[PDB]
RNA sequence: AACGAGACUCUGGCAUGCUAACUAGUUACGCGACCCCCGAGCGGUCGGCGUCCCCCAACUUCUUAGAGGGACAAGUGGCGUUCAGCCACCCGAGAUUGAGCAAUAACAGGUCUGUGAUGCCCUUAGAUGUCGGGGCUGCACGCGCGCUACACUGACUGGCUCAGCGUGUGCCUACCCUACGCCGGCAGGCGCGGGUAACCCGUUGAACCCCAUUCGUGAUGGGGAUCGGGGAUUGCAAUUAUU
């Protein structure tokens, strides 16, 4: 039964109606599986059926409950970003805005030109890691 | 790995075959329903639960990782 | 007899051995019946001491390999209860008679070995012990189901029970009866 | 009967149901944001987890002589996968268990008894054994 | 001396030593011992331990 | 007189002290029925002596057991070994020789260390390898 | 007065210990003070497991050392004077003794 | 004749015999108290389930540690020169459970960076003996020991259920193991209490295992590398990200 619809498009990523609701949503960046099983329960809907069985009325509510999480009483610590830095607030970042935000913080750390941006620009590991036996790839030997 | 796809919703033909496989089959597990039809294993799980409510099949054994079903005990 | 133990559902009488060359190396009914295939066991410390413990127990032992199923003998008995159940429904025979046939049909009767002569490979065909036949036959059919369920929707229970049907029959659509004849095909050649 | 005489996997799943029927318990605000132990990777599959954990809590108090918030956590802790690093043991949350015990105590089926630690109230012990025989009466052990 | 002649060492390696030569690293802290493993062996018989297994 | 004889069972560190006292029925282990004890897949095993001997050797006794030590498996063999041995000792001491002689013969037929204790216990790890007999890899050049 | 006095003995040598325990049980029984025999307590293992080589080289070997201490205690109930009398006599080897004021 | 071998020492498997136990238990009631009819019965009474109550009760099977005993190819049947022994079997725990200790002679083996063991040579106030900030982690390659994975004999979420060797502040110049109560999603904070330890932490209510949900053969929820943002704790200080 329930032949009504299948694969659909939502914001910035195409989501299949093939998979279960929570796991389907995770494909959108800035949303993990842990972030989705919350947001579905705040929306007060089943997670025990497929994503192709949601109606347009329902999914319209999903994105609102997602993009104003503080106003639907999901805690601040449970967000991606707490006080971004130089923006002054708690925030939740989703697919195409995530990349834009990310590229800024790279640019910032070469603006000031800390140790960070130099390691980024040289293409070497940021965090405390040995590079002597790591990475390889490689070739060109003596 | 291979490429394969299964149906995650029911159709006409799935339901009709589902009613007629019963007297012909001694073993019915969701795995065997996966092969004889093109249907997902969790879909096939619940499809057999429906039949048991009708009394077409009979449960004979149960486990976490398996469920077994039999005909009508008419041979 | 008036206190005869089943498996909790299966008779250990009405179990035939269709060789005189493998009876008294199959253990299934002299007094070797038990409700479970788990024991402390003695399988060692004397050479003739392996043949004195049940076939059903041996089966549970030999299907727990590949480095992550060792020390999980309790899970293995779960697989055996489903196996026999499926075999009995599927064909109608008492599922111990199935297993005994499956062992008898799968055991190789001649095998080859190595011999070093002139610095070049020569091979010699030789025969086999009854105790060897049993050890080989239990290994081979278990290898089929172990391989099959290694990326399939089908569970290990389903695979194993299917493999005992095609072994117990002379069908030659199994991993066991295939490889049995392969060995003999070599043994003819370098005989 | 004594709760020992009946199955215990069945006992709890009926004791949880008893509470939820009777309007019993006071439930925290946090109930859809809760990992439910440190070592867990995901939130509960069940929304009735508060009722469920209160069942298992009250059962243990009947058996053992009762002990504080620390011991309850130790009973619940399990194995923590660490990815590339090999496993370790850990003990779960505290503030969930401290609300569980306090919610039970609000109905006065538990109480901070002698030698500073919770013990189950005689009224509490009465109610366990009351539904304990209902389990054996129902199905049949 | 004055306000510089020392830097606080009151934890870690540089604030413990051993009582038979003042050597560091390889030493046994356990039971209140404070003996370096090379020299511990030579005073092993001298009341302390004896081999048995 | 006050009929009470006590026995124990062993299997690789797991004591199970089973007193056999005059009565009828009501065999328990740890103050619980032995109709369910919780792996319950090896459930047929501890029941095995009772089932095989019939109910007519257990027609005048209450046997109860306390346990400690071992894992889930080894406990089952300990409790089985104790209740079996308990029965034998009771008949040798308050009834007569020929009473227990029959029962002894029945058990030792399907012996599974039902009257003796497994000697085997773990062997110590000695350095230069994991385990008690395995060795780390050794590389040449 | 009559005080429940507990005499703890402790040593590293089981022979030297035990005979001195026997002496203290004797001196008590001689005056019929209704003493309690030795209550032998669990022997405790001090272990040290270390390299045999100074400066690593050659096969990796270790060496298990152990010292076993022994504890045991005799409970008396008698006047504290006659206790300190019988305690101080008939002790020659290196064995420690600890007298207690009172016990419940 | 001697050394090494075995003998020996330690360790493990066998004692309802001996010795004796509020820092170890059991049993027995007395129980009174709680509890349910939970069982015979009726809800009484009798019994069951554990805790407080237990004793100037009884006992030491279970826990503990000392002295002893036990195992010898001893017995039986084969085989052997009928010797030394060997194989099978009875009895029963099979003479072999595992370590420690370990000879003569040798190596231009390793260690002057354990040594206030040590020869000789070198340096010694512009010091090779002290403070501050840096490095031993720097990466086109190569090699070795390991760890985690490639799933369904699985993962995930609930529920059920079992151990053993140890260790601990009162020590160096300064520090321990933690119960319990409260606050916090978590990391953690905070208030009180015990333990020199068969006494307190801890009847160490550990994991795999076990039972029921969910996922469905899909680089998938397998895998968690890499990496962004934020919160804690240790320290004088955490930048190259201590945890």
């Amino acid at each position: 039964p329930e032949k009504f619809q299948h694969i659909l498009r939502v914001l910035n990523t195409n989501i299949d109606g093939r998979r279960k609701i929570a796991f389907a949503i995770t494909a959108i960046k800035g949303v993990g599986r842990r972030y989705a099983h919350v947001v579905l329960r705040k929306a007060d809907i089943d997670l025990t059926k497929r994503a192709g069985e949601l109606t347009e009325d329902e999914v319209e509510r999903v994105i609102t409950i997602m993009q104003n999480p503080r106003q639907y009483k999901i805690p601040d610590w449970f967000l991606n970003r707490q006080k971004d830095v130089k923006d002054g607030k708690y925030s939740q970042v989703l697919a195409n805005g995530l990349d834009n935000k990310l590229r800024e913080d790279l640019e910032r750390l070469k603006k000031i030109r800390a140790h960070r941006g130099l390691r980024h620009f040289w293409g070497l590991r940021v965090r405390g890691q040995h590079t002597k036996t790591t990475g390889r790839r490689g070739r060109t030997v003596g | 790995r291979d490429k394969l796809n299964n149906l995650v919703l029911f159709d006409k033909a799935t339901y009709d075959k589902l009613c007629k496989e019963v007297p012909n089959y001694k073993l019915i597990t969701p795995a065997v329903v996966s092969e004889r039809l093109k249907i997902r294993g969790s879909l096939a799980r619940a499809a057999l639960q429906e039949l048991l409510s009708k009394g077409l099949i009979k449960l004979v054994s149960k486990h976490r990782a398996q469920v077994i079903y039999t005909r009508n005990t008419k041979g | 007899t008036p206190d005869i133990k089943l498996f909790g559902k299966w008779s250990t009488d009405d179990v035939q051995i269709n060789d005189i060359s493998l009876q008294d190396y199959i253990a299934v009914k002299e007094k070797y019946a038990k409700y479970l295939p788990h024991s402390a066991g003695r399988y060692a410390a004397k050479r003739f001491r392996k043949a004195q413990c049940p076939i059903v127990e041996r089966l549970t032992n030999s299907m727990m390999m590949h480095g992550r199923n060792n020390g999980k003998k309790l899970m293995t008995v779960r697989i055996v209860k489903h196996a026999f159940e499926i075999i009995h429904l599927l064909t109608g025979e008492n599922p111990l008679q199935v297993l005994v046939n499956a062992i008898i049909n799968s055991g190789p009767r001649e095998d080859s070995t190595r011999i070093g002569r002139a610095g070049t490979v020569r091979r010699q065909a030789v025969d086999v012990s009854p105790l060897r036949r049993v050890n080989q036959a239990i290994w081979l059919l278990c290898t089929g189901a172990r391989e099959a369920a290694f990326r399939n929707i089908k569970t290990i229970a389903e695979c194993l029970a299917d493999e005992l049907i095609n072994a117990a029959k002379g069908s030659s659509n199994s991993y066991a009866i295939k490889k049995k004849d392969e060995l003999e095909r070599v043994a003819k050649s370098n005989r | 009967v004594t709760v020992k005489d009946v199955n215990q996997q069945e006992f709890v799943r009926a004791l949880a149901a008893f509470l939820k029927k009777s309007g019993k318990l006071k439930v925290p605000e946090w109930v859809d944001t809760v990992k439910l132990a440190k070592h867990k990777e995901l939130a509960p599959y069940d929304e009735n987890w508060f009722y469920t954990r209160a069942a298992s809590t009250a059962r243990h108090l009947y058996l053992r002589g009762g002990a504080g918030v620390g011991s309850m956590t130790k009973i619940y802790g399990g194995r923590q996968r660490n990815g590339v690093m090999p496993s370790h043991f850990s003990r779960g949350s505290k503030s969930v268990a401290r609300r569980v015990l306090q919610a039970l105590e609000g109905l006065k089926m538990v109480e901070k008894d002698q030698d500073w630690g919770r013990k189950l109230t005689p009224q509490g012990q009465r109610d366990l054994d009351r539904i304990a025989g209902q389990v054996a009466a129902a199905k049949k052990k | 001396q004055q306000l510089y002649w020392s830097h606080p060492r009151k934890f870690g390696q540089g604030s413990r030593s051993c009582r038979v030569c003042s050597n560091r690293h390889g030493l046994i802290r356990k039971y209140g011992l404070n003996m370096c493993r090379q020299c511990f062996r030579q005073y092993a018989k001298d009341i302390g331990f004896i081999k048995l297994d | 007189p006050l009929q009470s004889v006590q026995v124990f069972g062993r299997k690789k560190t797991a004591t199970a002290v089973a007193h056999c006292k005059r009565g009828n029925g009501l065999i328990k282990v740890n103050g619980r029925p032995l109709e369910m004890i919780e792996p319950r897949t090896l459930q047929y095993k501890l029941l095995e002596p009772v089932l095989l001997l019939g109910k007519e050797r257990f027609a005048g006794v209450d046997i109860r057991v306390r346990v400690k030590g071992g894992g889930h498996v080894a406990q089952i063999y300990a409790i089985r070994q104790s209740i079996s041995k308990a029965l034998v000792a009771y008949y040798q001491k308050y009834v007569d020789e020929a009473s227990k002689k029959e029962i002894k013969d029945i058990l030792i037929q399907y012996d599974r260390t039902l009257l003796v204790a497994d000697p085997r216990r773990c062997e110590s790890k000695k350095f230069g390898g994991p385990g008690a007999r395995a060795r780390y890899q050794k590389s040449y050049r | 007065a009559i005080h429940r006095i507990r005499i703890t003995l402790t040593s590293r040598n089981v022979k030297s210990l035990e005979k001195v325990c026997a002496d203290l049980i004797r001196g008590a029984k001689e005056k019929n003070l209704k003493v309690k025999g030795p209550v032998r307590m669990p022997t405790k293992t001090l272990r040290i497991t270390t390299r045999k080589t100074p400066c690593g080289e050659g096969s990796k070997t270790w060496d298990r050392f152990q010292m076993r201490i022994h504890k045991r205690l005799i409970d008396l109930h008698s006047p504290s004077e006659i206790v300190k009398q019988i305690t101080s006599i008939s002790i020659e080897p290196g064995v420690e003794v600890e007298v207690t004021i009172a016990d419940a």
